[PDB]
C-alpha cells in the first residue's frame, strides 16, 4: 500500500514518470468493479478503506481503519512492540499519504503553503518541503517552490514538450529504416 | 410560404413511391425537420408499412414510436412536420386523403402534406407538391418546395456521372 | 408590452392610470419609459404621483428614489412588497444610467450607487435580468465593470450595424 | 470479392447522421444494407447507430442494430445487413474488433469509411473486409483488405441526383461553440495531457518496431489539437 | 433449516452460515433439475415457494444481524428471485421485517435511493398494520423517510456534457440490477424520489421543520441567507426526542448537499473570490474540512476551480485566456436570451 499508493495516484495525475506495482492491488480493483460496496469488515477490506481513504487525502480515516481491520483480524495485537509500530507506521503513513494528495490535487492547485500543508498533514515543514521537492526533481514534475515564501507553483513546458514529441518521432522512423533494409 | 427539402429527403420519398409504384399499394411516411419561421424544413423522411386500411388509420403507431426511438439515439431528432404520400390520381381527385391531414394538422397546425407522382417523374420532371388546409370557400393550398443542400452534400452528389461548425454559425 | 401599456392607456379610463403605470414599472421586460411618460394622457398634472413615478423611473437613479421617498408611495410600496420588484427595477436602471456615461464602471462607485455589499455586486451584475439589459466582463482582480424613445432610435443604429456585421461572418463561411 | 459499388443515398445518409450531432471531433457509426452475394458488394442503403467510444472500448448497441433491422426488412427484404460505416476519415484502432461484432449479423463483415469532411474529391468513400494474409510458422494475423470503390445509381436515384444538380449543372450549434469555448478555457491541462498522449503512442510504435494503439492514441492528440484550432 | 440459522446467529458462526447459505443455493438450483426428475418438488405450488421464500427471508435477516453485508446482498436477490416466482403473497408481518433489513443494508451499501425506497415500502406495510397503530411513530418514520431523500447525493446532470455524450456520474454502479429488482420501472433521480416525499401523505406525518428545510434548500436557496435559516432551524431538531434521533445520522450526507449547493451557487456569483471569502461564506466543520469539499465538487465536475494557494484566491473558470473564453460564454447566453425573446416578440406582433 504505502509503496504503490503514490505511484498510482501520480499515473492518475498521468505524469507517468515511473510505474510502481502495489500488493493487493488486484483486490482493490474487484472491490470498485463490485456491484456491493458493504462497510468493511475482513481485514483485507480494513487496508482497501484505508487506501482509497489515502487516496481522497484523509489520513486520520485510513490509520483508523487499519485498527477496525486489524482488531477484527488481531493482526496488530500479535507483536510485541506494536504501539511502537503503530507511531512509526502512523508517520510513514502521514508521509506517503501527504505525497498521495499532492500527486492527485496538483491539477486544480496553481498554488501551495507548506504552512496549512505542514498543519494539517501533521508533518513539520522540514519533511513537507523535502518530500516535495525531492518527488517533484524525482518526476520531472512542472512545479517550483519559492523557499523564502514558502510557496509552491504548477499546471503549465509546450514548446518542450513539442521538443520531446518530435524525437520520439524520429526513433519510431529510424526503427521502420531498419525493416526497410 | 415555403417548405425546404433535404436531399436525403426527396431521394428517400421518390425512392419509396418508385418502390410503392411496383407493389401498386400507396406508399405514405412521415416528415422529420423544424418549423422555422413561418418556413419549414424538411430534414429526413421515414416509410411506414403498407396497410390494408387505405388512407387514415394506415399508420402504426408502434411501429413509428420504435422507429423515432431508434433514430433519436441517432443524430437527428426531429420534429415530426408532417407526412408524404404518392396518390395517382389528379387533379385533387381525393377527398380522403385531405381527412388524414386534419388529424396531423389537430396534433400541430403548422403541419404538410407532401405528394408525389413516382410514374409522371421523369428527368428533368420531379412530380411534387406540398399542402396545408385552409384556416364557398376552398380546403387547401399548396406551398412551393425548394431544396437544401451543402457544399458537402453537393460534392457526395456530384459523383454520379463523376466524368457542422458552418451550418451552426449560420 | 409598449405596445399593449400604449394601446391600453389610449382606451383606458383616467383612473386606469395609476395602476397601469405600477404595471409598468413593475413588469420584467421593461426597462424604457420615456414612450409611455410622453403619452398626452400620461402628461396630465393631476396624476403628480404617477407623473413623478414616470420621471424616477423614467430619468432618475435609485439615489434619486432616496430623495424623493417621503413625496412617493415607498412606504405603500414597503406595504404591498410591490417596491423590491420595483426597487430591483430601478437598481437595474441605475446600471443602465452609468454604463451610458462610461464603458468601465469602477466596484466602488456601483456600489455607492447600487447601495449593495461589493460581494453581493458581483451576484446583482449576475442575475439573469441584468444579463439581458448588458454584456460586460467582471474584472476582480481590477474591481471594474467592463459594460460596452431616445435609446430606441440608438440601438436601432446598433441593430442596423450589428447586421452587416454578422453578415460579413456569414459569408466568409459561405464563401469556404 | 473484387470490388464495391455505392449509391449516392448512401453517401448523403452518411452526411446527414454526421450533420445532425454537429461535432467535428466526433465520428458517427451505422449500418450499411445491399447485396454481397456476388464479387460486386453493391451497398444500397444503411440507417444510423447509437454509438459512444470510451478509451480504446466502444460501445453499440446491439438491440438497436436487431431492432432498426427488422424494420428494414418489413420494407424491403431484398436489402440484406452486409456491413458497417462510419466517417472516418481514416480506419481507427478499434476497426477490426467493432468488424468482429458486426460479424455476428453477417459475414464476412463489410467496412465502408464515408469522409464525410470530403477532403479528398475522388473518393468520399473506402472499403474495406477484414482477412488475413498469414505468417508461415506462424498464427495467422487479421488484417483489412482494401477494396475498389465506385458510385453508382439505379435508375430512380440517377434520376433524383441529375435533378438536384441542375442548378450547379441552430441551439444545438450555439451549445456546441459554448462547449468549445469551455474547452479553450480549460485547454492548459489538456494540452499537457494530449502531450502525454503523444508521446504514448509514439511509444507504442516503438514496441512494435501495440504500435496500433499508440498510433492511434498519436491520432486523437492530433484530432484535439485541431478541433481547439477550430474553435479558436 | 429454520433451526439451522438460528444456530448460526445464536453462535456467530458466520463461516458456516456462508457456507449454509451457499448450499441452499445449490439445493435449489437443483429442483428445477428435479423437477424433470420424478418426485421433484414442485416450484409451481405455492405452499413450496412459501416455505422456500420463509427461508430466503430468514436468510436475509440473519445476514443482516450478523453484519454480513455482502451476503446479505446475495440474499436480497434470492429473496427477490422467489417473491417473482411466488403466487401467494408472504404474511406482512414477515414482509416488513424484511424491508425493515433492506433499509440497513442499502445505508450500509452506500446506495441512498435505495434505502429510501425501502423505508418507503416500510411505510406504506406499516401504515395497514397495525390495523390501529401509534401517530408518534408515522411521526418519526414519514420524516426519516424525507430527511433521507434531501439527504441524498445530488442527481443533477450537466447539460452540455448530456447531449453530445449522454454521460452523467463516474459513471459505474454495479447495484444497478436492484433497482429493477425493487419493481421499479427504472433508477430514479433524487429529485423525482423526493416528489414521493413532496406528496401529502409523507408530508402530512412530516415533521414541519423538514417541510422547511426543504424550501429552504430545494425551493428558495439563497446563500446569503442560508446560513441563519439553518442556524434556527437547527435548533428545534436537537431539542425533538425523536426528531433528533431521525436527524442525528444523516447529519453527513445532509452537510454534503448543502456545501455543494453553496459551491455550485459561489460558482455562479463570483469569478475569483478570496479563499478567506469562500471558507467564510459556507459553513465548515474546519477551514481545510471545505476545501476538501472544495475540490471533491470539482473533481465530480459540479463546479471547476483554480485554487491559488500564494494569494489565497479561488477562481471558477493564460489569465487574458481564461477572460476571453469567460466573455464567449457569456456573448453566447445573451445570443441565446436574444434569440428566445424574439420568439416571444412574434406573438406580440399578433396582439
Amino acid at each position: 500500500m504505502l509503496l504503490e499508493i503514490p505511484y498510482m495516484a501520480a499515473h492518475e495525475s498521468d505524469a507517468r514518470r515511473r510505474m510502481i506495482s502495489k500488493q493487493f492491488h488486484h483486490q482493490l480493483r474487484v472491490g470498485e468493479r463490485q456491484p456491493l460496496l458493504g462497510p468493511p469488515e475482513s481485514m483485507r477490506e480494513h487496508v482497501v478503506a484505508a487506501s482509497k481513504a489515502m487516496k481522497m487525502g484523509d489520513w486520520k480515516t485510513c490509520h483508523s481503519f487499519i485498527i477496525n481491520e486489524k482488531m477484527n483480524g488481531k493482526v496488530w495485537d500479535l507483536f510485541p512492540e506494536a504501539d511502537k509500530v503503530r507511531t512509526m507506521l502512523v508517520r510513514k503513513i502521514q508521509e506517503e499519504s501527504l505525497r498521495t494528495y499532492l500527486f492527485t490535487y496538483s491539477s486544480v492547485y496553481d498554488s501551495i503553503s507548506m504552512e496549512t500543508l505542514s498543519d494539517m498533514f501533521e508533518l513539520d515543514l522540514p519533511t513537507v518541503h523535502s518530500i516535495i521537492s525531492k518527488m517533484i526533481i524525482n518526476e520531472e514534475l512542472m512545479a517550483s517552490l519559492d523557499q523564502p515564501t514558502q510557496t509552491v507553483v504548477m499546471h503549465r513546458x509546450x514548446x518542450x514538450x513539442x521538443x520531446x514529441x518530435x524525437x520520439x518521432x524520429x526513433x519510431x522512423x529510424x526503427x521502420x529504416x531498419x525493416x526497410x533494409x | 410560404k415555403q417548405v425546404q427539402i433535404d436531399g436525403l429527403v426527396v431521394l428517400k420519398i421518390i425512392k419509396h413511391y418508385q418502390e410503392e409504384g411496383q407493389g401498386t399499394e400507396v406508399v405514405q411516411g412521415v416528415l422529420l425537420g423544424l418549423v422555422v419561421e413561418d418556413r419549414l424544413e424538411i430534414t429526413n423522411c421515414f416509410p411506414f408499412p403498407q396497410h390494408t386500411e387505405d388512407d387514415a388509420d394506415f399508420d402504426e403507431v408502434q411501429y413509428q414510436m420504435e422507429m423515432m426511438r431508434s433514430l433519436r439515439h441517432v443524430n437527428i431528432d426531429h420534429l415530426h412536420v408532417g407526412w408524404y404520400q404518392s396518390t395517382y390520381y389528379g387533379s385533387f381527385v381525393t377527398r380522403a386523403l385531405l381527412d388524414s391531414q386534419f388529424s396531423y394538422q389537430h396534433a400541430i397546425e403548422e403541419s404538410v402534406v407532401l405528394i408525389y407522382d413516382p410514374i409522371k417523374t421523369a428527368q428533368g420532371s420531379l412530380s411534387l407538391k406540398a399542402y396545408r388546409l385552409t384556416p364557398f370557400e376552398y380546403m387547401f393550398e399548396e406551398v412551393p418546395i425548394v431544396i437544401k443542400n451543402s457544399h458537402l452534400i453537393n460534392v457526395l452528389m456530384w459523383e454520379l456521372e463523376k466524368k457542422x461548425x458552418x451550418x451552426x454559425x449560420x | 408590452l409598449l405596445g399593449s401599456y400604449t394601446e391600453d392607456n389610449a382606451s383606458q379610463a383616467r383612473v386606469d392610470a395609476h395602476r397601469c403605470i405600477v404595471r409598468a414599472l413593475k413588469d420584467p421586460n421593461a426597462f424604457l419609459f420615456d414612450h409611455l411618460l410622453t403619452l398626452k394622457p400620461v402628461k396630465f398634472l393631476e396624476g403628480e404621483l404617477i407623473h413623478d413615478l414616470l420621471t424616477i423611473f423614467v430619468s432618475a437613479k435609485l439615489a434619486s428614489y432616496v430623495k424623493f421617498y417621503q413625496n412617493n408611495k415607498d412606504f405603500i410600496d414597503s406595504l404591498g412588497l410591490l417596491h423590491e420588484q420595483n426597487m430591483a427595477k430601478m437598481r437595474l436602471l441605475t446600471f443602465m444610467g452609468m454604463a451610458v456615461e462610461n464603458k468601465e464602471i469602477s466596484f466602488d462607485t456601483m456600489q455607492q450607487e447600487l447601495q449593495i455589499g461589493a460581494d453581493d455586486v458581483e451576484a446583482f451584475v449576475i442575475d439573469a435580468v441584468r444579463t439581458k439589459m448588458v454584456y460586460c466582463k467582471i474584472d476582480q482582480t481590477q474591481r471594474k465593470v467592463v459594460v460596452s424613445x431616445x435609446x430606441x432610435x440608438x440601438x436601432x443604429x446598433x441593430x442596423x450595424x450589428x447586421x452587416x456585421x454578422x453578415x460579413x461572418x456569414x459569408x466568409x463561411x459561405x464563401x469556404x | 470479392g473484387r470490388v464495391v459499388r455505392l449509391h449516392p443515398v448512401i453517401l448523403a445518409s452518411i452526411v446527414d447522421s454526421y450533420e445532425r450531432r454537429n461535432e467535428g471531433a466526433a465520428r458517427v457509426i451505422g449500418t450499411l444494407l445491399g447485396t454481397v452475394d456476388k464479387h460486386s458488394v453493391e451497398v444500397t442503403n444503411c440507417f444510423s447507430v447509437p454509438h459512444n467510444e470510451s478509451e480504446d472500448e466502444v460501445a453499440v448497441d446491439m438491440e438497436f442494430a436487431k431492432n432498426m433491422y427488422e424494420l428494414h426488412k418489413k420494407v424491403s427484404p431484398n436489402e440484406l445487413i452486409l456491413g458497417w460505416y462510419a466517417t472516418g476519415h481514416d480506419i481507427t484502432e478499434h476497426s477490426v474488433l467493432i468488424h468482429e461484432y458486426y460479424s455476428r449479423e453477417a459475414p464476412n463483415p463489410i467496412h465502408l469509411t464515408v469522409d464525410t469532411s470530403l477532403q479528398n474529391g475522388r473518393m468520399s468513400i473506402k472499403a474495406y473486409v477484414s482477412t488475413l494474409m498469414g505468417v508461415p510458422g506462424r498464427t495467422m494475423g487479421v488484417m483489412f483488405t482494401p477494396l475498389t470503390v465506385k458510385y453508382a445509381y439505379y435508375d430512380t436515384e440517377r434520376i433524383g441526383v441529375d435533378l438536384i444538380m441542375k442548378t450547379c449543372f441552430x441551439x444545438x450549434x450555439x451549445x456546441x461553440x459554448x462547449x468549445x469555448x469551455x474547452x479553450x478555457x480549460x485547454x492548459x491541462x489538456x494540452x499537457x495531457x494530449x502531450x502525454x498522449x503523444x508521446x504514448x503512442x509514439x511509444x507504442x510504435x516503438x514496441x512494435x518496431x501495440x504500435x496500433x494503439x499508440x498510433x492511434x492514441x498519436x491520432x486523437x492528440x492530433x484530432x484535439x489539437x485541431x478541433x481547439x484550432x477550430x474553435x479558436x | 433449516a429454520q433451526q439451522a440459522f438460528k444456530f448460526c446467529l445464536q453462535y456467530t458462526r458466520k463461516a458456516e452460515f456462508r457456507k449454509l447459505c451457499d448450499n441452499l443455493r445449490m439445493h435449489l438450483s437443483q429442483i428445477q433439475r428435479h423437477h424433470n426428475q420424478s418426485t421433484a418438488i414442485n416450484l409451481n405450488n405455492p405452499e413450496s415457494q412459501s416455505m422456500h421464500l420463509e427461508t430466503r427471508l430468514v436468510q436475509l435477516d440473519s445476514a443482516i444481524s450478523m453484519e454480513l453485508w455482502q451476503e446479505a446482498f446475495k440474499a436480497v436477490e434470492d429473496i427477490h428471485g422467489l417473491f417473482s416466482l411466488s403466487k401467494k403473497p408472504p404474511k406482512p408481518q414477515l414482509m416488513a421485517n424484511y424491508y425493515n433489513k433492506v433499509s440497513t443494508v442499502f445505508w450500509k451499501s452506500g446506495n441512498a435511493l435505495f434505502h429510501a425506497s425501502t423505508l418507503h415500502r416500510l411505510y406504506h406495510l406499516s401504515r395497514e398494520m397495525r390495523k390501529n397503530l401509534t401517530q408518534d411513530e408515522m411521526q418519526r418514520m414519514s420524516t426519516r423517510v424525507l430527511l433521507a431523500t434531501l439527504s441524498i447525493p445530488i442527481t443533477p446532470e450537466r447539460t452540455d456534457i448530456a447531449r453530445l455524450l449522454d454521460m452523467d456520474g463516474i459513471i459505474v454502479e454495479k447495484q444497478r440490477r436492484l433497482a429493477t429488482l425493487l419493481g421499479l420501472q427504472a433508477p430514479p433521480t433524487r429529485i423525482g424520489l423526493i416528489n414521493d416525499m413532496v406528496r401529502f401523505n409523507v408530508l402530512q406525518y412530516v415533521v414541519p421543520e423538514v417541510k422547511d428545510l426543504y424550501n429552504w434548500l430545494e425551493v428558495e436557496f439563497n446563500p446569503l441567507k442560508l446560513c441563519e435559516r439553518v442556524t434556527k432551524v437547527l435548533n428545534w431538531v436537537r431539542e425533538q426526542p425523536e426528531k433528533e434521533p431521525e436527524l442525528q445520522q444523516y447529519v453527513p450526507q445532509l452537510q454534503n448537499n448543502t456545501i455543494l449547493r453553496l459551491l455550485q451557487q459561489v460558482s455562479q456569483i463570483y469569478q475569483s473570490i478570496e479563499f478567506s471569502r469562500l471558507t467564510s461564506l459556507v459553513p465548515f466543520v474546519d477551514a481545510f474540512q471545505l476545501e476538501r469539499a472544495i475540490v471533491d465538487a470539482a473533481r465530480h465536475c459540479d463546479l471547476q476551480v483554480r485554487i491559488d494557494h500564494t494569494s489565497r484566491t479561488l477562481s471558477f473558470g493564460x489569465x487574458x485566456x481564461x477572460x476571453x473564453x469567460x466573455x464567449x460564454x457569456x456573448x453566447x447566453x445573451x445570443x441565446x436570451x436574444x434569440x428566445x425573446x424574439x420568439x416571444x416578440x412574434x406573438x406580440x406582433x399578433x396582439x
